[PDB]
C-alpha cells in the first residue's frame, strides 16, 4: 500500500481499463489528451479524425 | 530526406567493402551501446543528422524538437520516421559518436552546434574524428563524438 | 483528553502533509472516474516518461527530500543525501521508502522528466528553473538546465508541483 | 605501472579477515556498479589505468588512442586494462563513476579535479568529490575513493 505496488494481473486490468477509456475518448472527440482543459494534445497523423472534429 | 526518393537507374555492384558507409542514409552511430537512452519526439521540419532543441507551442499541442543549438541544445537527432513524422533523439546527457551535419575542419578540432543544428569550429560539444565529407553541393558530413557540454 | 486528541490530530495532519503516501482511514470511497487530471498527486512517484536504461541509486537520507534535488553530505556512519541545490547538487530524489529510510535518486548525469516541488506558483511554461537551498525549483546563474513543461499546480497549502525536464548542466 | 604486480609474491596470503582488504591496485572496476552502465574499450597509449583519459590523435595512419590527461580535454575515466591486447576500459564522463582513482602526491567531502597527468588533485570544470582519505600503496602511489558525476559549469 505504501509503495503503490500491485500484482501483474490487477495492474494489467487497471491499465487496460484506462487505455480503453482513452481510446473511447479519442473515438468520440478526435483528440488525445490527459488534461481536463484539453491542452498538451498529442500531435497525430493526418487523416485521423473523430466524430466531433 | 534520408532515403533518396528518386529511383536509381542501375543495380549497384556489391563487390567492394571499403568507403561504403559515407552516405546520408546511414542512420544511428558507428558505435552503439545496448544501454543507450533513446527518445522519440514530434518533428518540426527536418532535423535529421542535426542537433535538436525543445520547442513549446501555445500549449494546445505538445512540445516538439526543431533543428537548433547553442544554449538551447537538448539532444542529437540520429533517425527519423517520415510516415509518423517522428524524430529519434539521443539526449545530450548521453554521449554519441557518429556522422553529423557540418557547416560548409580537421581531426582533433573542437566543434559546437550553431543555430541551425550544424557543427562548426569553435562551450565545446564534440571533437571531430575525421575531415569533412561532401555529399551534395551544400551537404557536408563529419564523424564526431559528442560528450555533453563543457566550457 | 478531548483537547489532547485534537492536538494529536493537528500534529498528525502536519506530519502527514510531508509524506509521500500518508496512510489515512476514510468513511467514504472518493470518486475520480474522470481519467483526465488524475496524475497530479503527491504520491505519483517516478517520472512521466521512464527508460529501461535509467540509473537509480539508493541512499540514506536526512529530512524529507522527496521530489527534490539532493546533495551528498558526509559526516561515524556512511554519507547521506540532504535536500539542497546550488552548486552542490548531486541528483534528484524520485522515490522514498520510509520504513528503510532509503531514497532512490537519479544522478544529475541522467536526464529526467517529471513533477517536482516548486518554491511558489510564479513559474510558467518555457521558464528557466534553478534548485534553491531547500531543493525546490524556483524561477530564474543556472548551473543546470531545467525547463518547466507546465504551470505550478497547488495540492496542499505549500505543495506546488510542476512538470520539469532536466537534461544535464549548463556551461 | 602494471595492474597485476610483475614480481611474484614470496608468501601466501592470509584470508581469515574481511576488513580493509580492498585497498589494492588490482581492484578494477567500481565499488558500486549499475547494470545500466555504458562501457567502452579503446587502444591504450601508455598506462592510463585508474586515471583520467583523453583522446589522442596520431598522423591518421592508425586509429585514435586514449592517454592520461585532464583539464579541458578530459573524455572519461579508465577503470581496467587488458594487458595482452593493450585495451583500456573507459567509462565516459557523461556517465557517473564511483571507485578508487590515482591521487596526486585530503579529507572526505573535498572537491577534486583531474590534472594534466590524469591524477586527482584538490581544487573547476569537473564534478569530483573525495569520499575518503588518501591511501598510500607505494611511496609515490596514492589512491582515493571519489565519485565523478559529469562536468561543472564555468
Amino acid at each position: 500500500i505504501n509503495n503503490n505496488l500491485l500484482p501483474f494481473a490487477q495492474a494489467y486490468k487497471l491499465a487496460s481499463s484506462e487505455i480503453i477509456k482513452l481510446i473511447n475518448h479519442f473515438v468520440l472527440t478526435g483528440t488525445v489528451s490527459i488534461q481536463k482543459d484539453g491542452k498538451n494534445q498529442k500531435r497525430l497523423l493526418p487523416n485521423m479524425y473523430g466524430l466531433l472534429n | 530526406m534520408k532515403n533518396p526518393q528518386q529511383d536509381s537507374g542501375l543495380l549497384s555492384n556489391s563487390i567492394d567493402f571499403r568507403d561504403q558507409n559515407l552516405i546520408f542514409s546511414n542512420s544511428g552511430g558507428v558505435c552503439t551501446s545496448s544501454k543507450d537512452k533513446i527518445e522519440n519526439y514530434p518533428a518540426k521540419g527536418y532535423p535529421y543528422k542535426r542537433g535538436v532543441k525543445l520547442s513549446f507551442g501555445d500549449g494546445t499541442t505538445e512540445l516538439e524538437v526543431e533543428a537548433g543549438g547553442g544554449d538551447d541544445l537538448y539532444g542529437v537527432c540520429s533517425d527519423i520516421d517520415e510516415f509518423s513524422g517522428m524524430a529519434t533523439v539521443i539526449p545530450i546527457t548521453n554521449n554519441f559518436t557518429g556522422y553529423l551535419t557540418l557547416k560548409k575542419v580537421n581531426p582533433g578540432d573542437k566543434l559546437n552546434f550553431n543555430q541551425h543544428g550544424e557543427l562548426e569550429k569553435v562551450s565545446v560539444n564534440a571533437i571531430a574524428l575525421s575531415k569533412a565529407h561532401k555529399l551534395t553541393e551544400d551537404l557536408f558530413i563529419v564523424l564526431a563524438s559528442v560528450f555533453g557540454n563543457r566550457a | 483528553t478531548t483537547q489532547l486528541v485534537k492536538e494529536y490530530q493537528e500534529k498528525r495532519s502536519k506530519l502527514e502533509k510531508f509524506m509521500k503516501n500518508p496512510q489515512h482511514d476514510a468513511s467514504l470511497l472518493s470518486n475520480s472516474n474522470e481519467f483526465r487530471d488524475k496524475n497530479v498527486e503527491f504520491f505519483a512517484s517516478g517520472g512521466t516518461r521512464t527508460s529501461k536504461f535509467d540509473k537509480l541509486e539508493n541512499h540514506p537520507f536526512l529530512g524529507y527530500p522527496y521530489k527534490r534535488g539532493v546533495k551528498r553530505v558526509i559526516q561515524h556512519y556512511e554519507p547521506h543525501v540532504e535536500a539542497g541545490g546550488g552548486e552542490d547538487l548531486y541528483g534528484i530524489c524520485i522515490d522514498i521508502d520510509e520504513f528503510s529510510k532509503t531514497a532512490t535518486i537519479v544522478p544529475i548525469t541522467n536526464n529526467f522528466e517529471g513533477y517536482l516541488v516548486a518554491k511558489d506558483s510564479t513559474v510558467k511554461v518555457k521558464d528557466k528553473l534553478i534548485f534553491n537551498k531547500d531543493g525546490a525549483l524556483e524561477k530564474v546563474k543556472a548551473t543546470i538546465n531545467a525547463t518547466a513543461l507546465t504551470d505550478a499546480k497547488q495540492i496542499s497549502n505549500e505543495v506546488y508541483l510542476v512538470k520539469v525536464a532536466v537534461f544535464g548542466n549548463k556551461a
